[PDB]
């Protein structure tokens, strides 16, 4: 996260860290949506151009964390993966369209003050909140600059940007399964996700029921916090039919 | 710079 | 989900985090 600040303890209890076993390192962020399911970006697991194709045994899920590198004894919970599900139409060949994947944990994690699931949006909430100008929040342990890494979870609040502006900022073909966010270069404020933040949540707080909903997944961007550029996020509601299908078909 | 995690999870 | 999106250390205790007002203030 570039130009964000340290998160408060318990601020994003659904934040998950995707951790590689060998070598031990941070791969991506993710989110807890139930006691047994984790949501992340498909590119975190599969990206053939860079020969990346991680399976269940290559990873560990770390929940309830605040510090990036420290083993938070008695606080975080580490889980093994039972099964990974990548969207069948994930487009890694062209523009990362449908960049989403679900991960089924081996056994349910117990919730606590630091571990709690985020809500997936319904049509009405998505309709009312996903509007240009409205702000959402992104969190993660990714780079602080395009160019080190933070000691603790970072947070930044960014406004959703108008589709035409998103479209006109890149040569890449943008689809209905993506949305972009960030400040325009003339707005004064700045901030953005960066390497390592991918797969993490873009959340919004509903002013109707006071709950946090995950509207997007950190997907891609050109550099980090570059002027006239914006962060791209997977549109979670548009892909909700697939999420629901996988969950009731697999557990 | 990641701290050693319990061998039981590997 | 049933209890989803209500943070133990914040919403459940009626405590606000330091920048959430920024989000709520943008929902015009
Ligand atoms: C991610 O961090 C990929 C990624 C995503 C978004 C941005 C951005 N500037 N918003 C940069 C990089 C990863 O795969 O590690």
């Amino acid at each position: 996260i570039v130009e964000g600040s340290d998160a408060e303890i318990g601020m994003s209890p659904w934040q998950v860290m995707l951790f590689r076993k060998s070598p031990q390192e941070l791969l991506c962020g993710a989110s807890l949506i139930s006691d047994r399911w984790v949501l992340t970006a498909a590119h975190c697991l599969l990206y053939p151009p860079w020969d990346k194709n991680f399976t269940e045994n290559d990873l560990l899920v770390r929940i309830g964390k605040h510090s990036r590198t420290r083993y938070e004894r008695n606080i975080e919970k580490i889980s093994m993966l039972e099964k990974i599900y990548i969207h069948p139409r994930y487009n890694w060949r062209e523009n990362l369209d449908r960049d989403i994947a679900l991960m089924k944990l081996k056994k349910p994690v117990a919730f606590s003050d630091y571990i709690h699931p985020v809500c997936l949006p319904d049509r009405e909430t998505a309709a009312s909140l996903l509007q240009a100008g409205y702000k959402g929040r992104v969190t993660g342990w990714g780079n602080l600059k395009e160019t080190g890494q933070p000691s603790v979870l970072q947070v930044v609040n960014l406004p959703i940007v108008e589709r035409p502006v998103c479209k006109d900022s890149t040569r890449i073909r943008i689809t209905d399964n993506m949305f972009c966010a960030g400040y325009k270069p003339d707005e004064g404020k700045r901030g953005d996700a960066c390497e390592g933040d991918s797969g993490g949540p873009f959340v919004m707080k509903s002013p109707f029921n006071n709950r946090w909903y995950q509207m997007g997944i950190v997907s891609w961007g050109e550099g980090c916090d570059r002027d006239g550029k914006y962060g791209f996020y997977t549109h979670v509601f548009r892909l909700k039919k697939w999420i629901q299908k996988v969950i009731d078909q697999f557990g | 710079d990641f701290e050693e995690i319990p061998e039981e999870y590997l | 989900e049933a209890d989803c999106g209500l943070r133990p250390l914040f919403e459940k205790k009626s405590l606000e985090d330091k920048t959430e007002r920024e989000l709520l203030e943008s929902y015009i």
